[PDB]
């Protein structure tokens, strides 16, 4: 999860 | 199917949900796992395809897979597409680990429709001041925004949450979270 902040960031 | 049961993927929503997601994967690495998402961004040279992301060569094909309902949640950021696919949730769950998910509330039915019936937990703040209690690292403007978004989420999706979790502290929240998964584990 911490290596995918861009994903996490895209979902919001 | 009678003997062996697939681990139910997990979607935690609300204030502190990312702290709960971090904590659960840390406390039980052999019980909870993460699923690899797809992106159309080009990889950096230290990112590992198939493990950090699935890097999509043809960006045109990702939206073809998105319209084929191959993802449970897709999105864009800095001109690049991001998304959790259905196959990436099935791969964790078939290892019998609960897949820890950063999806919106809309991904619950698509997981259901895909028969990967998740445990959807909504952390529900009881006030603005209560958000300030269970998250002592936010400003009031972030808290008020946290409280309103939570209110709208319960209104629209209250019927799809397996449990609603309250507390006066994240410790209390995090305890009840862990126990919902115990009582819905299998």
């Amino acid at each position: 999860r911490i290596r995918r902040d861009e994903y996490l960031k895209a979902i919001q | 199917s009678e003997f062996v049961h697939y681990a139910r993927p997990i979607i935690i929503l609300g204030p502190t949900k990312d702290r709960a997601n971090d904590d659960l994967l840390s406390e039980f690495p052999d019980k909870f796992g993460s699923c690899v998402p797809h992106t159309t961004r080009p990889k950096r040279e230290y990112e590992i395809d198939g493990r950090d992301y699935h890097f999509v060569s043809s960006r045109e094909k990702m939206e073809k897979d998105i319209q084929a309902h191959k993802f449970i949640e897709a999105g864009q950021y800095n001109s690049h597409l991001y998304g959790t696919s259905v196959q990436s949730v099935r791969e964790v769950a078939e290892q019998g680990k609960h897949c820890i998910l950063d999806v919106s509330a809309n991904a619950v039915r698509r997981l259901q429709a895909a028969h990967l019936h998740p445990i959807a937990i909504f952390i529900r703040p009881r006030s603005l001041e209560n958000v300030l209690e269970i998250n002592k690292r936010i400003t009031e403007e972030q808290a008020r925004k946290a409280f309103d978004r939570a209110t709208k989420l319960e209104q629209e999706f209250t019927e799809c949450f397996s449990a609603i979790v309250e507390g006066d502290s994240f410790e209390e929240i995090y305890h009840k979270v862990k126990r919902v998964i115990e009582d819905l584990s299998g």
